RNA sequence: CUUGAGUCUCGUAGAGGGGGGUAGAAUUCCAGGUGUAGCGGUGAAAUGCGUAGAGAUCUGGAGGAAUACCGGUGGCGAAGGCGGCCCCCUGGACGAAGACUGACGCUCAGGUGCGAAAGCGUGGGGAGCAAACAGGAUUAGAUACCCUGGUAGUCCACGCCGUAAACGAUGUCGACUUGGAGGUUGUGCCGGCGUGGCUUCCGGAGCUAACGCGUUAAGUCGACCGCCUGGGGAGUACGGCCGCAAGGUUAAAACUCAAAUGAAUUGACGGGGGCCCGCACAAGCGGUGGAGCAUGUGGUUUAAUUCGAUGCAACGCGA
């Protein structure tokens, strides 16, 4: 806004593990208020993935996490009518709201069943590299790094 | 600007000194102005505009210093 | 500032005089505006003068890239 | 093929492009780069990183001639001007002396000015 | 007669003018070497140039034009204008100490001359730029703006043209009337005190419709000249004169309107500037626009489909 008077609002950790980064995953997975209905999908699907990885609970969801987080983006910028793509590095609490929500929206438009074999099918293809939440990243590195030329104001 | 690497110095010194050699030259102010033709009637034109407001921002300078503003 | 050829009774700035106009052209080889060293205005047109004229017989150079 | 370890940077940097070339001392080239050339083409050109990189890939295509030290010649007003100076001495190179050259006429009417 | 006007003596500054020569940077072209895939251009492109070797870089040569820095609301000239350096011819201005002539002045219709740029004629020259023109874009179209090229012309000699927002939109000459801050150029006395010329800005009285001018007046006066009489028609037609032409100059009328206009004020607006704000963007979540149905409206139909609201701020509104 043009005012800056926003500070953070408090976020409760999840109370199986305690982890305020499990939380957001949670909250950015709920749907219409059903917060319940959320933490069975995010808890199945951790210990779906922590037997099919034999790492742990928490950890698993990490690395994850290590290879979906965006390192720079581009922000669009108009000089002479044509937009010019400045990329941007990514602050550590933006880089896992990307990350957690470029998880989720793969993970929604896929073919499995359920959500919960759903997610963590797309959780463990992010260990090594596989899924289409890696693949934007991907996208996301390439056209920063193609706009590179334009990391000036 | 014939700029001269010296024994001991770093390469940004003697890259800055470069700047500060072509900037006092104006190198570049000379050839941004020499890239489009400049009619004789707006060359005068920008030299007398160019002196009337070096002479009133002066006045203007002059009357702040027998003003206050609180 | 301080005009340098009126306190030392100059009548002509001697192109010849060599040793004195190195100090009034800058190290790419141009006249050094009498704004930056205080010449007064008849003695800089002399010095203007005198600086061509040394130019010519290649004694000082138009610019640094000859 | 042969040594000359002693070459002159010519930067050739313009509001549109930039060129380097790197000769010898004698004025003879031995390989050249440009900012269009190393994949940008248009807005992406004039740009301060294209003319960096345009210093890398002429470093890399003189490197069978084993320069260690070189100067540089600097001409013409585009914004890769310091850029490509940087990435020159970050090639691994020694500079000796730096060097504008831009042409300035004490000359030739220019074109007339663009009414946009 | 000497105080206005002028002459002589000594010097000063100056892009004042005319002729000639010459220097350096740069552009272009030509020949060649090095070298390889782009160059160039734009908001983005394309036309265009380039593997027949461009662009870049180096060497040599040719040619034309203009003179970076100095350079300055600096200087000179009646005005137009005048800018590298040197020589020759030449005009004017100013200053100081006198001497000399003895008001010998000012203004000036007609007349004479000078008079930017464009243009015209003849003969040369031609780098760069660039009307016309061609191509590529942009666009609804684009006979433009932008890009790539490019001929007259721009340069020289002679002759014509005689017009410009040829402006300080302020005729010339003379006198008088508080000040301040400068610039430039002399000169006298000892950086200080004067005294002349030119010039920039601010400002007093005064004047002015106001803006503003203000010792360089648009103040107070005098001498002479030019010009104006509502806007349009119209600086046009016709006639005369001038010109190779282009046209220039002098210069109406019918008719038509009741205004046209200047300055300043308050607003509003600007694809003017500055500073702020709002789910206004940005960052996100979920929607509508597709389907069925509910409901209102428009249209149509009907005997009637009651009337009203009907940009935001009417359309699950009066109901
Ligand atoms: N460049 C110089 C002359 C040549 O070029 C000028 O602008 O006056
Ligand atoms: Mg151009
Ligand atoms: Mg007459
Ligand atoms: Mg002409
Ligand atoms: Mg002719
Ligand atoms: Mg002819
Ligand atoms: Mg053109
Ligand atoms: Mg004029
Ligand atoms: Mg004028
Ligand atoms: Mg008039
Ligand atoms: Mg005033
Ligand atoms: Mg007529
Ligand atoms: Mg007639
Ligand atoms: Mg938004
Ligand atoms: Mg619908
Ligand atoms: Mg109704
Ligand atoms: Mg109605
Ligand atoms: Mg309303
Ligand atoms: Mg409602």
């Amino acid at each position: 806004p043009r005012r800056r008077v926003i500070g953070q609002r408090k976020i409760l950790p999840d109370p199986k593990f305690g982890s305020e980064l499990l939380a957001k995953f949670v909250n950015i997975l709920m749907v219409d208020g059903k917060k319940s209905t959320a933490e069975s999908i995010v808890y199945s699907a951790l210990e779906t993935l922590a037997q099919r990885s034999g790492k742990s609970e928490l950890e698993a969801f990490e690395v994850a996490l290590e290879n979906v987080r965006p390192t720079v983006e581009v922000k669009s910028r108009r000089v002479g009518g044509s937009t010019y793509q400045v990329p941007v590095e990514v602050r550590p609490v933006r880089r896992n709201a990307l990350a957690m929500r470029w998880i989720v929206e793969a993970a929604r438009k896929r073919g499995d069943k359920s959500m919960a074999l759903r997610l963590a099918n797309e959780l463990s293809d992010a260990a090594e590299n596989k899924g289409t939440a890696v693949k934007k990243r991907e996208d996301v590195h390439r056209m920063a790094e193609a706009n590179k030329a334009f990391a000036h104001y | 600007p014939v700029i001269k690497v010296r024994e001991n110095e770093p390469f940004d010194v003697a890259l800055r000194r470069f700047k500060r050699s072509c900037e006092k030259a104006g190198v570049l102010a000379e050839v941004r102005r020499r890239e489009f033709y400049e009619k004789p009637t707006t060359e005068r034109k920008r030299a007398k505009a160019s002196a009337v407001k070096r002479h009133a921002k002066k006045l203007a300078r002059e009357n702040a210093r027998r003003t206050r503003l609180y | 500032k301080f005009c340098r050829f009126t306190a030392e009774g100059v009548q002509e700035i001697d192109y010849k005089d060599i040793a004195t106009l190195k100090n009034y052209i800058t190290e790419s080889g141009k006249i050094v505006p009498s704004r930056i060293t205080g010449t007064r205005a008849k003695y800089q047109r002399q010095l203007a003068r005198a600086i061509k004229r040394a130019r010519y017989l290649s004694l000082l150079p138009y610019t640094d890239r000859h | 093929r042969k040594q000359v370890s002693d070459g002159v940077a010519h930067i050739h940097a313009s509001f549109n492009n930039t060129i380097v070339t790197i000769t010898d001392r004698q004025g003879n080239a031995l390989g050249w780069a440009t900012a269009g050339g190393s994949g940008f083409r248009g807005s992406r050109k004039s740009t301060p990183f294209a003319a960096q990189v345009a210093a890398e890939r002429c470093a890399d295509a003189v490197k069978e001639y084993g320069i260690k030290n070189l100067e540089v010649m600097v001409k013409g007003p585009g914004p890769g001007r310091e850029s490509t100076i940087r990435a020159l001495n970050a090639a691994g190179f020694r500079i000796t002396n730096i060097t504008d050259v831009t042409p300035i006429p004490h000359g030739c009417r220019p074109p007339k000015k663009r009414r946009v």
